[PDB]
DNA sequence: ATCGGCCGCCACAGGATGTATATATCTGACACGTGCCTGGAGACTAGGGAGTAATCCCCTTGGCGGTTAAAACGCGGGGGACAGCGCGTACGTGCGTTTAAGCGGTGCTAGAGCTGTCTACGACCAATTGAGCGGCCTCGGCACCGGGATTCTCCAGGGCGGCCGA
DNA sequence: TCGGCCGCCCTGGAGAATCCCGGTGCCGAGGCCGCTCAATTGGTCGTAGACAGCTCTAGCACCGCTTAAACGCACGTACGCGCTGTCCCCCGCGTTTTAACCGCCAAGGGGATTACTCCCTAGTCTCCAGGCACGTGTCAGATATATACATCCTGTGGCGGCCGAT
C-alpha cells in the first residue's frame, strides 16, 4: 500500500511539545502546517541521503549508521548510534 | 465555577517541564510512517532498523526544538511572546536552508 | 558566466559574471552557499519594503 | 558529567548528564555546536520576557 | 535655490550603486593595520603576502555583507528599516556564532 | 598600536550596509560592527597563523588564510585553492 | 460640602493544584569473572622521507613627495523609532469524547552478515614521447574622459475645497 | 454670513544623476615556441572484491487489550495589531582636514631550491597478553503510594482617588 497524509501524524500536541522544549510560551496556528512542512523537507534531505548511502552499500535496509554518516555528512553529528 | 489558571502560568510550567524531560515528544509510529511515506517517493520496498527510525526521531526532535529556539528569538526580538511563520522563515533564511 | 558577460555586453568573463552566474542559478547556489567569491560582490537585490511607495 | 550526576544526586552518568556537561561548559559547546546528542534535550533556558512579571 | 533630496532615495541609491560595485570597501591599508594589530597579539614580528591581506579583506568584507544582509532581514522583520545592534545580535545568534 | 579598530571607518562600514542592502543605519551599529569584524578577523588570523607556525615560516601566505577560511566553513575563491 | 459608594490598586491569605522530597518493589541493566585469540609488542633490516647547510633572489617591509578622493565635523530637518491606547481575535485552558499509540504476544521470511573460490583489476617498474607549463609578444578588449539624451526627483505654483474664528 | 489660512491633487520645470556613445590609451589575455617530465603502453603479480551458498537476526505483519493522549467545543482575556502623538537621531550636504593611493627606490628576511646525509618508520616474523563475546551476580533507580510544602489564581479586605449626590 502506498503511504499517503502522514505529515498529518505530526499531532499539534507534538508540534506543542517540541516549541515547550524549545522555550516557546505562545504557539499561533500556522505555526504547526510551517512546522510540518520544515520537518518534512528536513526528513526529505537526510532519508534522501540514508537511501543513497543504503543504495551504495548493495542493501535493502536502512541502518542506523547510514542516518549517522548522512546526520554527520550535513554538519549535524548525532551521537549514540555509532560513528 | 472551578479553577482555572492563567495562560502564562501553564505555559512556563510546560516549558519547564519538557525542558527538564528527555523523552522523545513525536510519538513512535507515526513518524515512523511519515518516514516510510518520505523513503517511499525513492525506492519502492525499503526496511528500516528500529535504530535508524530511533535516530531520525532524534535528530528531527533536536532540529525542530534548536528551531523553535530560534524562532522564540525572533518573536521576542519582534516585541512578541507568539512565534509566527514569519519567525520560522526569518530563522531558516539567516540559518542559510533558505 | 558567458551568458552574464552577453548580458553585460563584455566578451570576457570577469569575477562578476562567475558571482552572478552561481547566485542567479538556484542549485549553484545550493552548491556554493559556504562559498566566496572574490571580486564579485553580491546579487542587486533591494527588499520591497525599503523603496519607498510610489503608488 | 559525574558532577552533573552528583547535582542529579545519581551514581550512573545518563545522555542528560552528558548534555548538560557539554552544554553548561564554554568550551565544549564551542566544540560541539553543530552536535546532536540523543536522549539529552536542551539546557532549561527560559527567556526574561517570557516570564510573568 | 540649493536642491536637496529625500533621505531615502539617496540611500537606495548608494544601495543601489555598492550593489552594483564590487570593489573593497574597506581602504588597504587600515585594514592591513588592523590585520597587524590583531596579528601580533598571536606571534611577533609577522610578514604578509599582499595577497594575503587582499585575501583577508575580500573574505571579511563579504562576510560582514552577508552580516549586514541577514541584518537588515531582522531589522525588517521587526517593523523598522534601521538596523539595530540588537538586529546584528539575532543575526550572529541564530547563526551560531555567539561564543 | 590601538586606534587600528577605528580604522575601519563609519563611511567604509555604511558602504558595506549599502552593498548588504541597508537603507537606514543607527549610530551603535559601527562599534559593535567593529567588534564583530575584529572577532571574526581574530578567529581568521589565529588559525592563519597557527598554519604558519607549522610549516615553520615567517610570513602569512595567502594559501594559509585560503586554508584556515576553508577549515573555517567559509571557502574563498581566487588566492590560489 | 465633605462623605459614602465604587473603582483602582495593593495586598493578604483559604484553597486547589503541581511538584520537591520520603520509603518499598522489582527489575534488568551495569559491573565483573573466564575463555581465548587475534591484535599489540619486541626485534631486525631497508630505504626513502625527512632533517640540515648554503645560496639567491623574490618580495616583503621601510621611507618620502604630492594629491586628491575620502574621512571628519557641523547643521537643519523630517521621518521613522518608540511609547501609549483601544479594538478584537484568536489562542490557551478545561472538560468530555474517542482515536489510536503503545505493549505484549507469535510467525514468517527477506535480507543482513559471515565463509570459501578465484579472477580480473589495479599497483609496481621502465621507455618514451607529446601534452602541458615557463617565457614572450602583440593587440584588441577593457578602462576611462567627455558630451548629449534621458530619466527619475523634488519642489513651486494653480486650482481646489474647507475650515472655521476672530 | 465673510474671506484668510491650510492641507490635497495635479502638473511643470529645474536639476542632479545616470545611460548611451564615441575616442584614446594600456596592459593583460591569446597565441607561438622550447623542453621536460609525467602520461601512456606493455607486462607482471597479488590480492580485493564479485559471486555462490548458508545461516540466523531482526524486520515486517497481524491481533488483542489498554488506557495515553489526540480531537473537538466553548470561552475568555491577553497579546497582536492598527492608529496616533512626539521627538530625536540619522541622513543629506557644505566645508575642512587627512591620510590612502600611487609611484619610486632601497636594503635585507627569508621562501624556496638543491645537495647530502641520517635515522625513523614500513614491513616480516614471532610471541603473548589485553580486549571482547558470553555468562552470572546485584543493586540504582523508575515508579506507586504516602504526606505535604511551595505557589498561584483568585476571593476579598483595606487604603486612597474621586465623583457625584442630597
Ligand atoms: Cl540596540
Amino acid at each position: 500500500k502506498v503511504l499517503r497524509d502522514n505529515i498529518q501524524g505530526i499531532t499539534k500536541p507534538a508540534i506543542r511539545r517540541l516549541a515547550r522544549r524549545g522555550g516557546v510560551k505562545r504557539i499561533s496556528g500556522l505555526i504547526y502546517e510551517e512546522t510540518r512542512g520544515v520537518l518534512k523537507v528536513f526528513l526529505e534531505n537526510v532519508i534522501r541521503d540514508a537511501v543513497t548511502y543504503t543504495e551504495h552499500a548493495k542493501r535493502k535496509t536502512v541502518t542506523a549508521m547510514d542516518v549517522v554518516y548522512a546526520l554527520k555528512r550535513q554538519g549535524r553529528t548525532l551521537y549514540g548510534f555509532g560513528g | 465555577k472551578p479553577h482555572r489558571y492563567r495562560p502564562g502560568t501553564v505555559a512556563l510550567r510546560e516549558i519547564r517541564r519538557y525542558q527538564k524531560s528527555t523523552e522523545l515528544l513525536i510519538r513512535k509510529l507515526p513518524f515512523q510512517r511519515l518516514v516510510r511515506e518520505i523513503a517511499q517517493d525513492f525506492k519502492t520496498d525499503l526496511r528500516f532498523q528500529s535504530s535508524a527510525v530511533m535516530a531520525l526521531q532524534e535528530a528531527s526532535e533536536a532540529y525542530l526544538v534548536a528551531l523553535f529556539e530560534d524562532t522564540n528569538l525572533c518573536a521576542i526580538h519582534a516585541k512578541r511572546v507568539t512565534i509566527m511563520p514569519k519567525d520560522i522563515q526569518l530563522a531558516r533564511r539567516i540559518r542559510g536552508e533558505r | 558566466a558567458g551568458n552574464a558577460a552577453r548580458d553585460n555586453k563584455k566578451t570576457r568573463i570577469i569575477p562578476r559574471h562567475l558571482q552572478l552566474a552561481v547566485r542567479n542559478d538556484e542549485e549553484l547556489n545550493k552548491l556554493l552557499g559556504r562559498v566566496t567569491i572574490a571580486q564579485g560582490g553580491v546579487l542587486p537585490n533591494i527588499q520591497s519594503v525599503l523603496l519607498p511607495k510610489k503608488t
